[PDB]
């Protein structure tokens, strides 16, 4: 009975700000920018998501959250597409744009209540994010000499451990620190020369025991059972290693060569056939001096038998990126015909061996004195499945991290735990009252938006926000008597959980952040917010 | 007066729905208008989700139900083949005209007599373009006044923060593609390409082609300066038959003879190439080599030419061969057996680009290659879509001005000079009709449809600046001297669109504003809706 | 389902007054827009009412009636479909109360209405106007009429030259005393067909006497142009001669197979040998042509052309003089190359054409159509058809009606006049027919924008004391004279009009149930 006049273009969801849609989208947003700010901060919590598998999947990565969860609204969206890219470029930081993001549609939403219009909000946000930009270079305190030494890796590694994984993160940084030193060349000082690669370290995990007995590989794991009655080869340097494609088996040409045996002739006469080709190639092989021998596929009944003849090891590596590495590890060529082990192909591995980590063997292939090896493998142990994971996920961004620290901007350092965001406050907040115009609201707005931080860690810590952040504010703004600042100015955020009054410094723990990895974040962040305050109509097609 | 089961309107109920369309319409795209204008998200079901400003895209991906609200939405669509810009515009006009004349019609005005009152009207409007636009000169130098209008032109469609990196690159690759002679400027020989590696503020200008199809090699060349073009048709691979099938040997021997007949042909054709290299380039100091081979390479040739320091290609596409034998001048070598060293042709710096997911190669620094290209960059989709539609919008628009070398100042002053105009025409001639003057004036009230708009996005009340506008014109006008007074949009007061650097197309404002007065005689004309065919 | 009585003939005069209400505004050059709703969600704004009516669906069969009589008048007549509609409707309307409220039975009603069609026949014939066809410059004036608004308003000039000439060429007065003396029997359809050219302009177009063939020769080694043709007709192809049934040739030997063949070869020569005793210089044959036949042709010196239809040989036999055969044994050697002008087959618009120009008129002519694309050449054509129209009506019926509705003021008030005289009941209908007659005058009225009641009333009071001499004015709206402004008709459109509109009407009337069955 009630009549609808001003819709013309379908029935199917539609929005416009005419309605308010500019808050709605912000709320829309904030449902999951809740979600996200129990995750950043030393005292970060996982979550519980099923998989479409019927699985259990709890970490800590906000990211990985974002990835297990329906995303719908287009709003969200943009934000989903940030933090991806915010993964992708920097490895780090997805929390942090995240959170900053939601901030800052949250002050929008206030500034829309104001009455000012999205445009004069969009040019103080810019402005704002260039000034914050322009600062950060000169709130730099420390900064990565790039000697690649473990104490000056750790430096890096451990605050990027920490808030994936809360009171682990002084063996997970040593174990981060272990696997990237026996990877890293003989190099100092040169950050336009990349060196480390994210996939140079590989995480695995054994079940049993605890994280103090994890260890650090010098070379490939497989985690694969050998399948053949050779185990380990000896101690002597430089053993050739050939690499097949094809399984080890008869030779046959690439068009059919299947071999059936149907009756007593052709038993015989396919049997005499495969045990004379396997015998001669697997002799063959042997001569040129070759010990081990890796497949990708399996293996036969007389290939095992002429294998444990001569002594040559037996493992099958399905996966072609096991495979891949193990080439890497060693130099050798995969082989798609058999028989052929051509010298300019092999490979050499200086040791190969099995060992037994908690009850599991594992074959390792490592590199001594020759070939040097350019990969590691970091084997995690744990009782707990859900605490592996949470390890391996910090790992990985540890791992990640590392390679973030070449020129541009990776050595540099800034205070971390929030006083680097305190000292933007209160920058922004000055350039906003020197600023003119309408322009100074958004400023001041902005500035604003990053007081999350501080306080996403005081509650995260359990800590009273009322009384911690006029403290870390009263820290961050003192009188002292003279025109130059002076004292503790890099006071931070502290957790405590036993006993502390007001804050401790940076420096007591050494928790800095990387210049790169905040600048970068607050820039897709600001784009972010932008492009989702910037839409003040949805419109859509019905499928 | 109805048939059983038949479906029709009568009375005002066809005006009623034809003006809430219009108006509708009018209020979807009026934010949209300006630099200072929003984005709308668009999803076609796919679930993705696209953002952009131009008025083509927005009316063509949307779903529309009401008819008028179609047929509107196609009208300024179709300004795109003719102009390729004003669908904003001629939706705005469209919508306030059609307001303007139900509200004459309130008061008893008949539709013809406002539909010949649009007809009067855009007749004076048509005198008023005339002898109001300004003939831009046809110096090339004029590098200053073509960034102005590209400026003026992307604005709209970017963050107003991209413009200072895309309005250049635009700028200097339509004045590079036009020759420098009459003949006439073709933007088909300007490629745009799409990259998700890097951020949107990481677009440059490309001066040659670029290459997607290369050859792998440790060894292979990096960079090459001053190199030779040779082109060729004939396969350098190992070849094997339809079906499936291959060489099976047990000794060396048998090994080395069934390699000999894949590697026969190969090594032919390698004899002649690397005996090429030598002749030309063998030993003369600062210069290169670089081989585009269209046809597949098999590793043991990419070995060989990377052992000879040659930079070796395969699998180009043939778009890509004429436009390096038009770029390069090199000529395509049908067989290596009439090899020559006459094919070879010469371009600057090659190098190849590394990126995680794909390679690229580049064979730009040419003598005259006759052609641009334009790298567009992004990590989304919506934002590279949005990059592109700005890159081809500044594209055509800097085109048609070089074309065209009318140019109309813009910042809201030729509405407002064009309402005052006819105003002033058709209360002194008083040559149409006094009924006629309720149709004159609904025009030029909806004529002053886009700078409102314009002043509304950008956040200022147009009842100050509007006013401030037209004081300033009326002092114009009493003065001697030649003036145009506009609206800034940034600071809110006015402004001379001359100085700051403002500027309209001349054939988008013309055909906008024929298509809306087209558009509105049409639909004004409209009396009842009758339903038939099912 | 059924309806019968009073209910029924109410049904109807509903459906007809729905049926004229759809075109209400299709009149006149001030004609407003429609809105057509598309069952797929489309929209068109079309203002032509004959396209409005084809496109409107309707439900009772009255309107169904309706929508095929004026499908008829499409044919029969160019214009006036939508006038035949409105009047039709109109006076329905008007003698609904006679009908119903009046309980007069429809013999009565019918009766009326052909008493009043015979009046208005006569006083559209009083107020008719002598028209001199021998005056180019005035048929020209009266066919721009038709030309206004259309695509070809711009070379309205020598669309007229091309209609007057194609007219003037296939006239045919036909004097006599038997069948009665026509003034010129112009038949577009037959006579005066326009074949399409692709390529050139508007003005480009221009009237052939001749044959114009869209085939071009068979062979890329052949003569292509031919000064003097001589061309033969035939109709059997030339081909291995078959009996009068089905002829299947099953064969497993090689040696009867070439027999077949060399068979084969020996009829299609002698086919040949007859065809060119006659020393043509083109082969003309409606069936296909084998590849022996052509090179059997080709290798005497004359060109070969096949699959032209009887269509167009029977036209080619008028303008070169051959004879048509159908079976190639009964060749005669009548064929002569008389009265052909030329075998240019100049291509125009990248298409190859044969021409067969003269210097005579054989009471029939081409007219060589050309344009920009293919809708330019329809829209040209279709111009052209209604421009020929006109000038067909004006020669045949040299008398023009005032425009502007005078001419149905002047038919109101003589009917209006008359109708005291009747002195019967019958004069109730006579008078409805009478006002509706108005109704074009108020439509026109109503789409110029004017006053719809004022100046009907001013135009009825001057055609009493102006004698029948003024009209609305299109733009101004005003009363005005149409001698000044020249502003006429065909007296066969409106005298069409008004007998259809009648006799629709009475139609609708003498039915008075409807029932169903099959």
């Amino acid at each position: 009975q009630n009549p609808n006049a001003g819709l013309f273009k379908q029935g199917y969801n539609s929005y416009s700000n005419a309605d308010g849609q500019i808050i709605k989208s912000i709320a829309a947003i904030r449902e999951l920018h809740q979600m996200c700010l129990t995750s950043m901060g030393p005292c970060g919590r996982n979550k519980i998501i099923v998989n479409h598998l019927g699985k259990i999947i709890i970490t800590n990565d906000a990211a990985t959250m974002l990835r297990e969860l329906d995303i719908v609204h287009p709003a969200v969206k943009v934000l989903v597409m940030a933090t991806e890219q915010q993964k992708i470029d920097m490895g780090d930081g997805t929390n942090l744009v995240m959170i900053l993001a939601g901030e800052l549609l949250n002050v929008s939403e206030k500034l829309i209540s104001m009455g000012l219009s999205a445009v004069e909000i969009i040019q103080g946000y810019n402005m704002a994010r260039k000034f914050t930009l322009k600062e950060l270079d000169e709130m730099v305190v420390g900064e990565i000499t790039d000697k690649n030494d473990k104490n000056e890796l750790l430096k890096m590694i451990k605050p990027v451990i920490s808030s994936k994984k809360y009171g682990s993160e002084d063996i997970l940084s040593e174990l981060v620190s272990e696997a990237v030193s026996h990877v890293l060349p003989v190099a100092q000082q040169a950050g336009e020369i990349p060196y480390f690669n994210v996939d140079s370290i590989r995480v695995v995990k054994i079940m049993g025991g605890s994280l103090s007995n994890s260890t650090v590989i010098k070379g490939m794991v497989f985690n694969r059972e050998p399948e053949g009655h050779v185990k380990s080869l000896s101690e002597d340097k430089k053993h050739k290693v050939a690499v097949f494609t094809c399984p080890l088996d008869i030779a046959n040409t690439e068009t059919k060569g299947t071999v059936l045996l149907h009756n007593a002739q052709e038993m015989l006469d396919f049997s005499k056939g495969e045990e004379k080709q396997i015998d001669a190639m697997m002799k063959e092989i042997a001569d040129m001096g070759v010990e081990c021998i890796v497949a990708g596929a399996g293996v036969g009944e007389l290939a095992l038998h002429y294998l444990n003849r001569y002594g040559i090891l037996v493992l099958k590596v399905p996966s072609k990126f096991e495979l891949r590495r193990l080439c890497r590890v060693c130099g050798a060529t995969p082989l798609p015909r058999l028989g052929a082990p051509t010298p300019e192909e092999l490979g050499l591995v200086e040791t190969v061996k099995t060992m037994e980590i908690g009850g599991d063997r594992v074959t390792v292939f490592k590199q001594e004195q020759g070939e040097i090896s350019r990969t590691s493998t970091i084997i995690l142990r744990g009782a707990t499945q859900n605490n592996l994971d949470d390890i391996e996920r910090a790992i990985d961004d540890g791992v990640a991290a590392v390679k973030g620290l070449m020129k541009p901007s990776g050595g540099k350092l800034l205070p971390g735990a929030g006083a680097t965001e305190i000292e933007l406050i209160s920058r922004i907040t000055k350039y906003g009252e020197r600023t003119p115009g309408l322009l100074q609201l958004a400023i001041k707005q902005f500035a604003v938006a990053f007081e999350v931080v501080p306080r996403t860690l005081a509650e995260t810590a359990g800590l009273d926000v009322n009384e911690v952040l006029p403290n870390l504010y009263a820290a961050h703004n003192v009188t002292e008597p003279g025109a130059v600042k002076t004292d503790h100015l890099y006071k931070g955020v502290d957790i405590d959980g036993e006993s502390d009054e007001g804050v401790k410094d940076i420096r007591e723990e050494n928790i800095y952040d990387m210049l790169a990895t905040k600048k970068f974040a607050i820039n897709v962040a600001t784009e972010a917010a932008t492009t989702v305050l910037s839409i003040d109509q949805i419109i859509m097609a019905k499928k | 007066l109805l048939n059983p089961k038949a479906e029709s309107l009568r009375r005002d109920a066809a005006l009623k729905v034809n003006v809430t369309s219009a108006e509708g319409l009018q209020s979807v795209l009026e934010t949209n208008l300006g630099p200072k204008g929003t984005l709308k998200m668009l999803v076609d079901g796919a679930g993705n989700i696209k953002l952009t400003k131009d008025g083509k895209v927005l009316l063509t991906e949307m779903q529309i139900q009401s008819p008028t609200a179609v047929l509107i939405a196609r009208a300024a669509a179709a300004q795109d083949e003719i102009t390729g810009d004003g669908t904003t515009t001629v939706v705005c006009l469209v919508g306030e005209l059609l307001r303007q004349a139900h509200r004459f019609i309130q008061e008893g005005v008949h539709p013809r007599i406002i539909t010949d009152g649009f007809e009067i009207a855009r007749k004076e409007s048509m005198k008023f373009l005339d002898e109001f636009k300004i003939s831009k000169t046809n110096l090339s130098n004029d590098r200053e006044f073509l960034l102005q209008v590209a400026r003026s032109s992307l604005l709209t469609k970017v963050d107003a923060d991209l413009t200072e990196v895309l309005t250049p690159i635009v700028t200097d690759a339509v004045l590079s593609v036009y020759d420098a002679q009459a003949d006439n400027l073709d933007l088909h020989m300007v490629e745009i390409m799409q990259m998700q590696h890097l951020s949107p503020k990481d677009t440059t200008f490309i001066k040659g082609l670029v290459l997607d199809h290369g050859g792998r090699h440790p060894d292979m060349p990096t960079r090459v300066k001053n190199a030779y073009v040779l082109i060729l048709n004939v396969s350098l691979e190992y070849e094997k038959t339809e079906v499936n099938s291959g060489f099976f040997y047990s000794s060396a021997d048998q090994r080395d003879k069934l390699a000999a007949s894949e590697r026969k042909f190969v090594d032919a054709k390698l004899k002649k190439i690397i005996d090429l290299k030598n002749e030309v380039c063998g030993m003369d100091p600062d210069k290169g080599f670089v081989i585009i081979n269209q046809k597949g390479i098999d590793p043991m040739s990419l070995d060989v030419f990377a052992k000879h320091n040659i930079l070796a290609l395969r699998r180009a596409k043939r778009r890509n061969m004429e436009r390096l034998q038009l770029v390069t001048g090199g000529e395509a070598q049908n067989s290596v057996e009439d090899l020559s060293p006459q094919i070879l042709g010469f371009s600057g710096l090659v190098y190849q680009e590394t990126i995680g997911e794909e390679k690229f190669t580049y064979v730009t620094e040419n003598t005259d290659p006759k052609s641009c290209t334009i790298l567009i960059k992004g990590s989304t989709h919506y934002a590279l879509a949005q990059t592109k539609d700005a890159v081809r919008d500044g594209l055509r628009a800097v085109a048609n001005v070089l074309k065209d070398k009318n140019i109309i100042p813009g910042a809201g002053a030729f509405y407002i000079a064009l309402s005052r105009y006819l105003r002033s025409a058709n209360m002194n001639k008083l040559g149409a009709k006094g009924k006629t003057k309720t149709g004159i004036e609904a025009f030029a009230e909806a004529l002053l449809v886009i700078p409102k708009t314009l002043v509304k996005n950008s956040g200022f009340d147009p009842l100050d600046v509007l006013a401030m506008v037209e004081d300033e014109l009326d002092d114009a006008q009493d003065s001697d001297e030649t003036r145009y007074v506009g609206v800034d949009l940034n600071i809110g007061d006015s402004c001379d669109p001359t100085i700051e650097g403002i500027w309209d197309s001349y054939r988008v404002l013309r055909n906008a504003i024929t298509g809306a007065t087209g558009i509105a005689s049409n639909l004004l004309l409209c009396d009842e809706l009758l339903r038939a065919g099912r | 389902e059924r309806t019968t009585g009073r209910q029924a003939q109410i049904s109807n005069i509903t459906a007809a007054k729905a049926v004229a209400d759809v075109i209400r505004t299709c009149l006149g050059p001030k004609a407003m827009l429609k809105m057509l709703l598309d069952p797929m969600g489309g929209l068109v704004l079309t203002n032509d009412g004959h396209a409005i009516l084809r496109e409107i669906d309707v439900a009772h069969p009255a309107a169904k009636s309706m929508l095929e009589l004026s499908r008829t008048q499409d044919e029969e007549v160019g214009d006036g479909t939508t006038t035949v509609i409105i009047l039709a409707g109109e006076i329905l309307a008007q003698c609904a109360p006679y009908l119903i409220e009046k309980n007069i039975h429809p013999v009565i009603i019918i009766q009326a209405l052909k008493k009043a069609l015979t009046d208005a026949l006569e006083v559209i014939k009083q107020v008719s106007k002598p028209v001199d066809v021998e005056n180019d410059a005035a048929m020209k004036k009266l066919i721009q009429a038709s030309i206004g608004t259309k695509y070809v308003i711009h070379w309205s000039e020598k669309m007229c030259e091309l209609a007057l000439d194609a007219v003037k060429t296939v006239r045919k007065d036909l004097g006599q005393t038997v069948e009665g003396e026509p003034n010129f029997e112009i038949d577009i359809k037959r006579y005066v067909r326009v074949e399409k050219i692709p390529g050139g302009d508007v003005l480009d177009s221009r009237v052939l006497k001749g044959v114009l063939l869209n085939k071009d020769v068979v062979h890329p080694k052949m003569s292509r142009h031919i000064e003097n043709p001589r061309v033969v007709l035939l109709d059997c192809p030339l081909e291995y001669k078959k009996g009068e049934s089905q002829t299947n040739i099953e064969i497993e030997k090689e040696e009867d197979w070439n027999r077949i063949l060399q068979i084969e070869e020996e009829q299609v020569q002698l086919m040949c040998e007859q065809i060119l005793a006659v020393r043509p210089t083109l082969v003309i044959t409606e069936k296909g042509v084998s590849d022996l036949a052509q090179h059997y042709l080709l290798k005497g010196g004359c060109s070969v052309l096949r699959r032209v239809k009887k269509s167009d040989n029977n036209r080619i036999a008028r303008v070169t003089g051959a004879t048509i055969v159908n079976r190639v044994e009964d060749l005669k050697e009548s064929d002569v190359g008389t009265n052909c002008g030329l075998f240019k087959v100049e291509m125009i618009g990248d298409e190859y054409f044969s021409f067969l120009d003269n210097c005579k008129e054989p009471k029939a002519c081409t007219i060589m159509l050309r344009g920009g694309s293919k809708d330019i050449l329809n829209e040209i054509d279709r111009n052209l058809q209604d421009a020929m129209a006109v000038a067909r009506n004006v020669m045949l019926s040299p008398s023009l009606s005032p425009g502007g509705g005078a001419t149905e003021m002047a038919v109101s008030v003589k009917l209006a006049e008359k109708a005291k005289q009747l002195e019967g009941i019958q004069q109730w209908p006579y008078q409805a027919v009478a006002d509706a007659m108005e109704c074009i005058p108020r439509t026109l009225i109503q789409n110029a924008g004017g006053d719809p009641i004022r100046l009907l009333s001013q135009l009825r009071a001057k055609h009493a004391q102006g004698n029948f001499t003024t009209g609305i004015d299109g733009d101004k709206g005003k009363i005005v004279d149409m001698v000044s402004y020249g502003i006429w008709e065909p007296e066969v459109i409106k005298q069409q009009s008004v007998k259809t509109a009648i006799e629709s009407a009475c139609l609708l009337l003498r039915v008075d149930d409807i029932v169903s069955g099959v």
